[PDB]
């Protein structure tokens, strides 16, 4: 029932305690039984548990709005603090005694005198005013002053009221109070006062010490700079990028991008281990839980975060979703946050979020004004953020909500590119890619910076070695792994009910319905593009990945399919040419195949008889390959442009898509005969092939009609799916229960479609870069059996290969070089026939390895047979090494030549940096230009940008904040000097989008120009059935097909009314369902009699007819006439 | 064209 | 040459039937005769791919592997299998192999089909009936349609074994068909239905003319023969209404 309030009303009783009057009486407030409110929950001044995201939005959820609190920054500066006076011209807030000293300190010289505006520093009116305090002269007048504790009264500019000035910034470290004598500073337990406003970590926790990455090798120094220690020097042409440590452990940590490792030693310098490498081929930044002892990772060749404990087991994924770049990373186990940034998502926006620390409620922390956030740091004592930005060139600090954002420097002259940061009580420790060097600064407001260590190459991540950098806390997680039947992950200290921690599963499992409980994968998305192989769930709403992603240093995957029966997966790699099979969680990466592979389109599995079937473009042929024993064999072999394969294990049947003009799709048993077409009118490009396992029907897709078809196994009931908005160019298709999930090529995104229609297009992935394929994995689907895998019998009684044919039969075959024996069971030696022959030919070193290489490419220093076969034991009297590779003066070593003389060395004596001519020659670069220091040469536009060009900092040394810049160079408002040509593109390079604001979308009379006014388009997407407007004024207007009719320029099929180019008609090819366009109102095609031509394709010279060469694609040239020269030669 | 590289 | 010639895919027997040509050489005589089962043509002949080959250079069809039934001859579509376990607390481990629970032992038949008939050392009550003959040692209690009948139906039991056979070309109270080999009681000879394929039972004549049949059977105008209370008694015995 309704409460009743004190005026009468019936209340709703969801409003008792709600914070609100709901009344005039505020009874329902009398009595509150609220809680400390949620780790996702803001709490108000009044003590209202509110939404975490409605922070900072723009609308006073809280009563006295204490929920936004100045959420933007470099605001006018009004109301400047007591002891400070605001400059009426720039709005400056500076101190009340540098007011008429002498400087002109700020920007419009507003606290000086000058003549042109009558605001000399003459004293006129004070004398009259009589402060109660102190009256002070200005150039614009007489002021007053008062002591602590109190403000000036605007009212009459005499008195003064109380005011806490404990609140204004900087005015003391950690915390401060009001409680007796006005403000008192206060020290947190660990730190001991000095100075009276300074607060110093207590000596009892020993010295600290700050770690940076020199650019090269990890380091080690005093807080005061005088000896610096290599505590680690990368090997191997390495860089250390980001540090972290784990004081308790006595632990260092750091990650290697160049060698695509992480690592971990002690102070010491001693007992380094390799944590990970695998997956881990781009770790930027590192953060450990010094509570439940975790690591946490960043990784952006697949931009996620990761966590695995300190010994680098058990890794799994906690946020995959919209990262797009992040970069920083942050940890507060106390309280239990994750934050962490990126320098913009999938989408546009840049962005600093913050999480629980398990992933779960991520919140935007800062929004507006963000650029390209560098590096996050925490104060864990004053419960505040502190990032760098690279682009607005800012260092910025709100506190945990988000709430109070103020800048601690500003300006292209002392911040010019930060990465890193970190502070340690009063100081704050950053980082430059343009000074060169790690910066000391204060933590409150900084108007200069000081030189910690200046390095000759780009620094990284910086950390302070310290006990009180990670205060102690109790572990949740701490007995038991709190129930979790893997990997106990902290969560907000509120989350689960209380217990602040989240049970996860490693990547081969996934939790059980009652939790707790990890079992196996069942299935899951698995898809393929240029740069990972990765798999996804099939729920939308745990859009974290489900397997360790594979990545290499070159990469191109194309063709995928897995194995059930021991979690493993096979992939191709267009790049290598070689073939891999990798289980889910990471481990076991080996060859299956690197021998004679051109370009592998496709892959599929024959699970039941373990057979792996791949199609080749360059052989133009399919293969066949047993994994029991390594036996292959072309089963096909003169395909035109095959692709995507598919085989039916139980039914016997493999399919196989060709794409060549006459486009057609192939159905042959397993064995590889009775290859015959079942599907070859109104087809172009056929890309992709699936198979209904629910009701053995085949699913095919094209990119010519950018249509979705569906039939049986013979071809027969041949229907067509729905149309597909924005389906343009799909390449790869798959079904798994009742959907049908399409990769496609103009979006470069992942599709799911309904299976019986149309259905509604919902896109699973978008930005996927060059997208390929994608299969259902499923651990039931790869089930079964037949007479090639049944019990009291060996692989079916076929020595080698058995292969299934249709009607529930077995047919033996076996490798080249083998025929069949009488018995049609076993095999023989075939020398006669099928002769063996090497790895490969002559002008080539094989490899150990299966694959490979050109002879000039070994003894050269680079990997090139991907098992360093090519570089085994060079140097020596007799394999020497390449002319394109320097050899070192002694002991059979040698290298790329591009590393001879690169200032870093490799060669072991050190012969590779010695007697390196390193004068350059009186030569100069192009007048227009700019002169580095070392001779490099760049545009001048560039030099003074805040972005360092020349790779050495000389561009950017000298850049005074004096206003000036060049004349073709547009200023920005005190941040720096733009080149002309980003002014006016779309993108904000300045602070405050000054070089974007009021210029004109002048579309280049190439571009299609969105209606809206907001971007123009190239003319290429104009209307190709893309949206590539945000108004969708880019697909509206074009022409279409009249009703029933055909285009202008399009055939039509008689039988079905559907559409074939003009080109088609009348080709010698019947493209329609009853070959409308092959009427007799047309001849055939005749040709000289010094050539002759085929059933389809074109004519050829006479003279290699029968030659061996499929010179008609057709084969007929051949098939008419073996003629072998049976003869000696 | 319908060319994987 | 009878002036007919079979399809392609037809084996032509030397008797001139068609069979399959799947049925050739496989060890089993198809055409009546084994003609499609000498060494004359089954010494060039091989299997097709789909199909088993036995040892012996017999094909049989895949699915007749390990099967517990020998049917290559050579015992090689057993020979190698590597068969399950066998719950002796359960099922009876038969000589080829086969466990069945042994409820089905000294049952009536036997089950195991072994070559030893181990399943089917008899141990019953005993006291057939003469019409459930006692097949043996090997005591199948079968109907005695099943003997004097050129196919196998006991095993090494009584059987088609011309041991009684030898007396009146069956039985003495039974008739015999002539073309095939077949026995049948005497309510069943001239009984309206042909159980003899070339029709011996039903024959041009049952008695000495078309429709005789026998001295205490009436005669049907069709040629049927039926017994003294059925005529007229309201229900179809002759078949074509002779007798209503
Ligand atoms: C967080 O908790 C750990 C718990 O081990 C604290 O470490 C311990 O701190 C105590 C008191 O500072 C140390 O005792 C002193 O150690 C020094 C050096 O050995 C010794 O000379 C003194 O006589 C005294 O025993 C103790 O060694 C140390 N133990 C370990 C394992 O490190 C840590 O101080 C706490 N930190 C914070 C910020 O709360
Ligand atoms: C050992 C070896 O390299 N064998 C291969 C054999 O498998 C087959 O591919 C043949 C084709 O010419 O080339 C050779
Ligand atoms: C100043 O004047 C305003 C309006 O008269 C009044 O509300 C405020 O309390 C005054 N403040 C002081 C400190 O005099
Ligand atoms: C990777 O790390 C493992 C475990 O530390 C190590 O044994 C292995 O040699 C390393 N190399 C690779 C790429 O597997
Ligand atoms: C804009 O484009 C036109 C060509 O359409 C060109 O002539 C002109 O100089 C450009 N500038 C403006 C703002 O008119
Ligand atoms: C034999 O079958 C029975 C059936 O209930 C089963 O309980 C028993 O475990 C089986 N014997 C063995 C040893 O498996
Ligand atoms: C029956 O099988 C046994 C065991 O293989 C064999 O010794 C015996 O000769 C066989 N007898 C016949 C008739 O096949
Ligand atoms: C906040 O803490 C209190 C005290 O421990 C309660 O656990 C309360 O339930 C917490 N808040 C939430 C939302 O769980
Ligand atoms: C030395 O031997 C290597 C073996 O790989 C190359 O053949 C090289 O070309 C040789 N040196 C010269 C000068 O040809
Ligand atoms: C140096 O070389 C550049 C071209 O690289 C120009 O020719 C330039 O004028 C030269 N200037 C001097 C001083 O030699
Ligand atoms: C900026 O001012 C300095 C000092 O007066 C120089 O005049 C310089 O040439 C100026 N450049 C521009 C583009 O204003
Ligand atoms: C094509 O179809 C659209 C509707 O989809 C309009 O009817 C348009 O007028 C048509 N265009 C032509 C040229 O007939
Ligand atoms: C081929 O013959 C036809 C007639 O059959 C025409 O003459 C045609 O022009 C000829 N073309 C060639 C290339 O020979
Ligand atoms: C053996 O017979 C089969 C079935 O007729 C096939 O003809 C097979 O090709 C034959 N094998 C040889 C070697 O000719
Ligand atoms: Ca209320
Ligand atoms: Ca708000
Ligand atoms: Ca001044
Ligand atoms: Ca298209
Ligand atoms: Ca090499
Ligand atoms: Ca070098
Ligand atoms: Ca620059
Ligand atoms: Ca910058
Ligand atoms: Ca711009
Ligand atoms: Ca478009
Ligand atoms: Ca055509
Ligand atoms: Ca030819
Ligand atoms: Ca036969
Ligand atoms: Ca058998
Ligand atoms: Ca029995
Ligand atoms: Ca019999
Ligand atoms: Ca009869
Ligand atoms: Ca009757």
């Amino acid at each position: 029932k309704e409460f009743e309030c004190g005026s009468g009303e019936c209340i709703l009783r969801a409003y008792v305690c709600d914070h609100d009057n709901d009344c005039e009486d505020n009874s329902d407030e009398r009595n509150c039984n609220y809680d400390t409110c949620g780790g996702h929950q803001f709490t108000c001044s009044n003590g209202q548990c509110i939404n975490q995201n409605w922070v900072c939005d723009g609308d006073d959820d809280c009563q006295d709005s204490g929920d936004e609190d100045g959420c933007e920054s470099n605001q006018s500066h009004h109301r400047c603090y007591p002891r400070e006076w605001a400059c009426p011209g720039s709005g400056r807030c500076i101190s009340i005694d540098k007011v008429c000293d002498g400087v002109p300190d700020c920007p419009e010289g507003d606290d000086e005198n000058n003549v042109t505006s009558g605001r000399t520093c003459g004293m006129g009116v004070c004398s009259v005013l009589n402060c109660e305090y102190q009256c002070h002269q200005t150039p614009f007048g007489g002021e007053c002053f008062c002591p602590p504790g109190h403000i000036i009264n605007s009212n009459d500019s005499r008195t003064c009221i109380d005011f806490d000035d404990c609140q204004i910034w900087g005015i003391c470290d950690q915390k401060c109070e009001n409680r007796q004598g006005r403000h008192q500073c206060l020290c947190e337990e660990g730190y001991i006062l000095e100075r009276g406003q300074h607060c110093k970590s207590s000596d009892s926790f020993s010295a600290a010490s700050v770690i940076f990455s020199n650019g090269r090798d990890l380091l080690v120094g005093d807080l005061h700079g005088r000896n610096f220690r290599i505590l680690a020097e990368s090997k191997n042409r390495g860089m250390v990028m980001g540090v972290d440590f784990h004081y308790q452990k006595h632990r260092v940590f750091w990650t290697d991008p160049m060698q695509e490792k992480v690592f971990s030693t002690d102070i010491n310098g001693l007992n380094t281990q390799e944590i990970l490498n695998v997956s881990v081929d781009t770790p930027e930044n590192l953060a450990v839980d010094w509570i439940n002892n975790k690591l946490y990772l960043v990784e952006t060749k697949v931009n996620r975060i990761d966590v695995v404990n300190l010994e680098g087991n058990q890794r799994v994924t906690l946020i995959t979703e919209n990262l797009g770049h992040p970069r920083g990373i942050a940890l507060d186990p106390t309280v239990g946050y994750l934050f962490f940034s990126d320098w913009g998502s999938l989408s546009g926006q840049p962005k600093v979020e913050r999480a629980f620390m398990d992933g779960s409620n991520r919140k935007d922390l800062v929004t507006t004004k963000v650029g390209w956030p560098a590096g996050i740091t925490l104060d864990l004592v004053s419960k505040r953020v502190y990032w760098v930005d690279s682009r607005y060139d800012y260092i910025e600090t709100v506190t945990y909500d988000g709430i109070q954002r103020k800048t601690v420097a500003r300006g292209g002259s002392l911040v010019p590119h930060p990465f890193g940061i970190s502070l340690f009580e009063e100081h704050v420790f950053f980082t430059d890619w343009t000074k060169m060097a790690v910066m000391k600064a204060s933590k409150f407001t900084e108007t200069n910076p000081q030189v910690y260590h200046q390095s000759s190459l780009r620094p990284h991540g910086v950390t302070v070695y310290h006990a009180l950098r990670q205060p102690n806390a109790t572990n949740p997680c701490g007995s038991n792994n709190g129930g979790c039947a893997q990997v106990c992950v902290l969560s907000h200290r509120t989350d689960n009910g209380g217990l602040g921690y989240r049970c996860k599963c490693e990547f081969g499992f996934e939790l059980d319905d009652d939790e707790h409980r990890c079992v196996a994968v069942k299935n899951f998305l698995l898809f393929s593009s240029k740069t990972a192989v990765r798999g996804i769930p099939f729920t939308l709403s745990t859009q974290e990945d489900v397997m360790v992603p594979v990545t290499g240093s070159p990469s191109f995957f194309v063709g995928i399919d897995f194995d059930a029966q021991h979690s493993t997966v096979f992939y191709s790699d267009l790049s290598k040419d070689i073939i891999y099979k990798q289980k889910i969680d990471g481990t076991g990466k080996e060859v299956i195949t690197a021998n004679r592979l051109e370009s592998v389109e496709c892959l599929t599995f024959d699970w039941i008889s373990r057979n792996l079937y791949w199609t080749d473009g360059g052989l133009k042929s399919v293969t066949v390959l047993r994994l029991a024993d390594k036996s292959r064999r072309q089963i096909i072999s003169n395909l035109n442009n095959p692709r995507s394969i598919v085989v039916h294990p139980t039914a016997g049947y493999m399919f196989l898509s060709d794409w060549f003009r006459p486009a057609k799709i192939m159905r042959a048993w397993s064995d590889g005969s009775h290859l015959m077409p079942i599907v070859n009118t109104s087809l172009g490009w056929p890309n992709g092939l699936a198979i209904d396992w629910s009701a053995s029907r085949l699913y095919w897709v094209d990119a010519f009609f950018d249509k979705i078809e569906h039939s049986t196994l013979d071809g027969l009931d041949r229907k067509r799916l729905g149309h597909v908005d924005q389906m343009t160019h799909p390449f790869g298709l798959t079904v798994f229960k009742d959907n049908v999930f399409i990769t496609d090529w103009r979006l470069g995104a992942i599709i799911r479609v309904r299976k019986s229609d149309g259905g509604d297009m919902t896109v699973i992935r978008r930005g996927i870069s060059s997208v390929m394929h994608v299969k259902a994995y499923d651990a039931d689907l790869q089930t079964g059996s037949n007479y090639c895998s049944q019990t009291t019998h060996a692989n079916g009684d076929c020595s080698h290969f058995c292969f299934p044919v249709p009607n529930f039969q077995r047919v033996c075959g076996c490798p080249y070089g083998m025929k069949l024996q009488r018995d049609q069971m076993t095999c023989e030696g075939d020398p006669a026939r099928e002769p063996p022959t090497q790895q490969c030919g002559s002008l080539s070193f094989p490899c150990n390895n299966g694959k490979c290489v050109p002879s000039f490419f070994r003894c050269d220093g680079v990997d090139d047979c991907h098992d360093n076969s090519d570089e085994h034991q060079c140097g020596v009297f007799n394999n020497t090494c390449s002319p394109s590779a320097f050899a070192c003066v002694r002991g059979g070593q040698c290298i790329p030549g591009q590393w001879h003389c690169d200032r870093q060395n490799d060669c072991l004596d050190g012969s590779d940096e010695q007697n390196c001519p390193t004068h350059a020659t009186s030569s100069t670069c192009p007048s227009t230009s700019f002169t580095c220091d070392n001779h490099v040469c760049i545009p001048k536009d560039w030099v003074c940008d805040t972005d360092n060009d020349c790779s050495d900092g000389s561009d950017e040394k000298n850049c005074q904040a004096s206003g000036t810049c060049q004349p073709t160079q547009f200023r920005c408002p005190d941040h720096r000097c733009i080149s002309p040509l980003y002014v006016c593109d779309g993108d904000k390079d300045c602070a405050d989008g000054s070089d974007e604001a009021g210029c004109v979308l002048n579309c280049t009379s190439a571009q299609f120009k969105c209606a809206d006014g907001s971007s123009c388009i190239n003319s290429r997407y104009r209307c190709d059935g893309v949206y590539d407007c945000r108004d969708n004024s880019d697909e509206a207007g074009c022409p279409t097909r009249p009703p029933g009719m055909c285009h202008l320029d399009e055939f039509q099929c008689q039988g079905d009314g559907t559409c074939i180019p003009n080109t088609w008609e009348c080709d010698g090819h019947p493209d329609c369902i009853h070959g409308s366009d092959e009427h007799t109102g047309c001849v055939p095609k005749t040709c000289s009699p010094t050539h002759f031509l085929c059933d389809n394709g074109n004519c050829i010279y006479k003279a290699w007819i029968c030659d061996g060469d499929n010179d008609c694609r057709d084969m007929s040239d051949e098939k008419d006439c073996p003629t072998q020269p049976f003869h000696c030669p | 064209x319908n060319x994987x590289x």
